[PDB]
């Protein structure tokens, strides 16, 4: 399993939130929406098949 | 890293400063 980091940004989490044509995409843990009015000290990625 | 932000004639002065984590140079 690969991590990725991300940092030093404003975080548009709108271009992912508003995908809508993607399979299973369930955002467990904040609101989506206030999550682009909200902030993070960071923003990692996992991904595993 | 946590962050890369890589970007006598002649007297340099530098003031170094790091207040509540805050890394402040003049």
């Amino acid at each position: 399993w690969n991590r990725k980091r991300i940092s030093n940004c404003v975080a548009d989490y709108s271009v992912l939130y508003n995908s809508a044509s993607f399979s299973t995409f369930k955002c467990y843990g904040v609101s989506p929406t206030k999550l682009n009015d909200l902030c993070f000290t960071n923003v990692y990625a996992d991904s595993f098949v | 890293c946590t962050f890369e932000y890589v970007s006598f004639k002649n007297l340099r002065e530098f003031v170094f400063k790091n207040i509540d984590g805050y890394f402040k140079i003049y």
